[PDB]
RNA sequence: UACCUGGUUGAUCCUGCCAGUAAUAUAUGCUUGUCUCAAAGAUUAAGCCAUGCAAGUCUAAGUGCACACGAGU
RNA sequence: UAUCAACUUUCGAUGGUAGGUCCGUCGCCUACCAUGGUGACCACGGGUGACGGGGAAUCAGGGUUCGAUUCCGGAGAGGGAGCCUGAGAAACGGCUACCACAUCCAAGGAAGGCAGCAGGCGCGCAAAUUACCCAUUUCCGACACGGAGAGGUAGUGACGAAAAAUAACAAUGAAUUGGAAUGAGUGCAUCCCAAACCCAUGGGCGAGGACCCAUUGGAGGGCAAGUCUGGUGCCAGCAGCCGCGGUAAUUCCAGCUCCAAUAGCGUAUGCUAACGUUGCUGCAGUUAAAAAGCUCGUAGUU
RNA sequence: UACUUUGAAAAAAUUAGAGUGUUCAAGGCAGGGCC
RNA sequence: UACCGAUUGAGCGGCUCAGUGAGGUCCUCGGAUCGCGAG
């Protein structure tokens, strides 16, 4: 039919992103990744919403 | 025809399992403990150990009193004791197969300047090396991966131009002094 | 402050030179120019700076010592005969021609089409 | 069984060379066929001109309309049926346009519920189809 | 590092392939602040080429009666 | 590669003799004779997206694949052929023909060879400046002096390889606060270099959302990572594979969050390990693909 | 005469590898010490 | 998507039979012309 090409992507309510703070990159990101997973402890996943 | 050499070799190797959980934990543990930037520096020091172990493993195949084993074996042993990764008490070809990746990570420049009390933390150690603060025997080094040998162990100190040692203040020290 | 050492030294006397490795020191100053090095290097060997020639100075990483090569001659006429045309041009002893390489090639090919004394006329 | 004779290197070399042709993966890469029939002729990508806009239906148990394009290549004039991957990217495609088609996952094999499509569109009008989908290089 | 994982069944043990996984080649999508090194019209076309250039060459010492010159240049 | 089993030999194929010819040996050629030479240990013929090798990629050991490509040797300068000069050429940045292509012209004629360095067109998925200098490296010449797109130096460049920023340090419950720390950048000297450029050394500017903002693919399983929220309702789309979407979707379209690698990363097609799914090391053939219906029989193997 | 061992002979580059703090490294084949 | 198919189907390449055969090179003689010889 080809009359519905781009149907759901056009019907989705356009919601833009949010002005969020920057993120550490390189060694600083690994540092945050380390002390959060190994140092700061005390099972759920890193993104577990339950 | 040009006067170039075109020789270049890689220093690391990617693991076979891309998302092995048991591997990601021990590699991330090495990064935070020694203050590394990425996993490439972990795979690099593992590849460095693999070259030394493979070189020693070839010598263990050769029988004793061999002119090639005695020469290359003693050269490799004295080279490891030179950088400090191998002790002088037991320098044999079979103890090279008992070396860990942590032994090489302790001879880096960022970890030595941290153990010498010149830096607060291991991350503070890497940031001042890249800022031309510390030297080794009157030689300013800007690289954190400088493999310090035992002959240059007691010569790591701040440069003669850095404000941490004896020198002129930084750009932001006098800037705040001029405004007030 | 600035100090010249001249680590190695050799007198070959075939090209009428005294070749040496000039290692200048400057722990708190910039890269000392060759004019300053050349004038203070002649007084070390009791001569004039017109015969001293230094070049190839590579300052080490971090600063403090700059190493290079140095040659001194017995007279000025020996310098104009042995030194290359580009080191003498750094001093006031030589001047390079003004014509370009692309022009000399085109001028040559235009003269190849004319035979006789008219070859110099078409070229100029 | 095998001949373990010390002078059987010729018998082993001739037997192994002949039995390698009974391998489907080996006989495909060492013959004229499967390369002459290949529309790309052994290339990675290929450019073409859009002829029509056909929609093939997905095989069972799926139920959808795959937005495809009938493309004619340039270097050999063969007609292939590419696939417009993303959502609504067929609108970015216009007939008689220059599109860069490439392989589709498996080598010369139909991927997914699409019946016979083994190619996919990568670029169109000398601009990438991925940038048109992410609001870059508006064309 | 001498390594495997998904998929035939209600479930099982197998043969088996398809799929995953990791290097390396060119191409391509998106993206890029320093510094060093470095390939680069090979693949289709040993296809066609505007224009410029790429092989010219004097020593006290094979000839040298124009220029400019006190023989030399 | 046998869906090539016989090939070579009038018109040289193998050999003998005499000679011609060549720098010299030889069916290299001629003349007269001989009937040989090669082949199942694969001749001959055909195919090669075949220049050979030093090597390259990947590998536990064996192997598989690649090698147009800077080094060596060979071959060819649009397609073939012929010759001049010279110690050296069957030379083409030498010449003479025909063929294809193509240039100027008073239409009588003349001239051409970028698979050299730049550059143009065409072809394509696919590949850079119509730049500078003979200073380094060497070569050529009557020469210490000349010339050299050979070569060297810049320009283009995410083919790739190495190093390596995107923050560090302290109190207070975060675009909170606080002073310190060198880079990116930017000019100015010096150094560098045939002049330049880049790096390096100094001093003068240079960070608080240190606005000097890190992307690229994923979050059902394989495979590290959301029973989240909104939209769509076997539609649009996702998905390498198994699958997901049938109005309460962890898989689609987005928001938030999270994961992986990181100045990189995804995809397509080859190739290698995976693959003991080509098994010499090292696989199988009762029933899953499989031992000729059976026996004799030379090469071959033992 | 196959096998085996030794010797002779062999382009470099590349590979392996010895030495050497290009700031480290990829690399380079250089450079270290004294007045 | 391949296959058979009258159409002496059609097109584009490789190596060759035969004929025609440009142009060099040698060999015979040919002497414009120049001072017996060079041509």
């Amino acid at each position: 039919s080809l009359a519905r090409a781009g149907k759901v992507r056009g019907q989705t309510p356009k919601v833009d992103k949010q002005e969020k703070k920057k993120k550490k990159t390189g060694r600083a990101k690994r540092r945050i990744q380390y002390n959060r997973r190994f140092v700061n402890v005390v099972k759920k996943g890193p993104n577990a919403n339950s | 025809p040009v006067a170039k050499t075109w020789v270049c070799s890689k220093t690391y190797v990617t693991p076979r399992r891309p998302f092995e959980k048991s591997r990601l934990d021990q590699e991330l543990r090495l990064i935070g403990e020694y203050g590394l930037r990425n996993k490439r520096e972990v795979w690099r020091v593992k590849f460095t150990l693999a070259k030394i172990r493979k070189a020693a493993r070839e010598l263990l195949t050769l029988d004793e009193k061999d002119p090639k084993r005695l020469f290359e074996g003693n050269a490799l042993l004295r080279r490891l004791v030179r950088i400090g990764v191998l002790d002088e008490g037991k320098m044999k070809l079979d103890y090279i197969l008992g070396l860990k990746v942590e032994d090489f990570l302790e001879r880096r420049l960022q970890t030595q300047v941290f153990k010498l009390g010149l830096a607060k933390s291991i991350h503070h150690a890497r940031v001042l090396i890249r800022q031309r603060h510390i030297r080794v025997r009157k030689q300013v080094v800007n690289i954190p991966s400088f493999v310090v040998r035992l002959d240059s162990q007691k010569h790591i100190d701040f440069s003669l131009r850095s404000p941490y040692g004896g020198g002129r203040p930084g750009r932001v020290k006098r800037k705040n002094a001029k405004k007030a | 402050t600035v100090t010249v050492r001249t680590r190695k030294f050799m007198t070959n006397r075939l090209l009428q030179r005294k070749q040496m490795i000039v290692d200048v020191l400057h722990p708190g100053k910039a890269t000392v120019p060759k004019t300053e090095i050349r004038e203070k290097l002649a007084k070390m060997y009791k001569t004039t700076p017109d015969v001293v020639f230094v070049f190839g100075f590579k300052t080490q990483f971090g600063g403090g010592k700059t190493t290079g090569f140095g040659m001194i001659y017995d007279s000025l006429d020996y310098a104009k005969k042995n030194e290359p045309k580009y080191r003498l041009q750094r001093h006031g002893l030589y001047e390079k021609k003004k014509t370009s390489r692309k022009q000399r090639k085109e001028r040559k090919n235009r003269m190849k089409k004319v035979r006789g004394i008219k070859k110099a006329s078409v070229g100029a | 069984g095998k001949c373990r004779g010390l002078r059987t290197a010729r018998k082993l070399r001739n037997h192994r060379r002949e039995q390698k042709w009974h391998d489907k993966q080996y006989k495909k890469a060492h013959l004229g066929t499967a390369l002459k029939a290949n529309p790309f002729g052994g290339a990675s990508h290929a450019k073409g001109i859009v002829l029509e806009k056909v929609g093939v239906e997905a095989k069972q148990p799926n139920s959808a309309i795959r937005k495809c394009v009938r493309v004619q290549l340039i270097k050999n004039g063969k007609k292939i049926t590419a696939f417009v991957p993303n959502d609504g990217c067929l609108n970015f495609i216009e007939e008689n346009d220059e599109v860069l088609v490439a392989g589709f996952g498996r080598k010369g094999h139909a991927v997914g519920d699409i019946p016979g499509v083994r190619f996919k569109v990568v670029k169109v009008a000398n601009v990438s189809l991925l940038a048109l989908y992410k609001g870059k290089k508006e064309r």
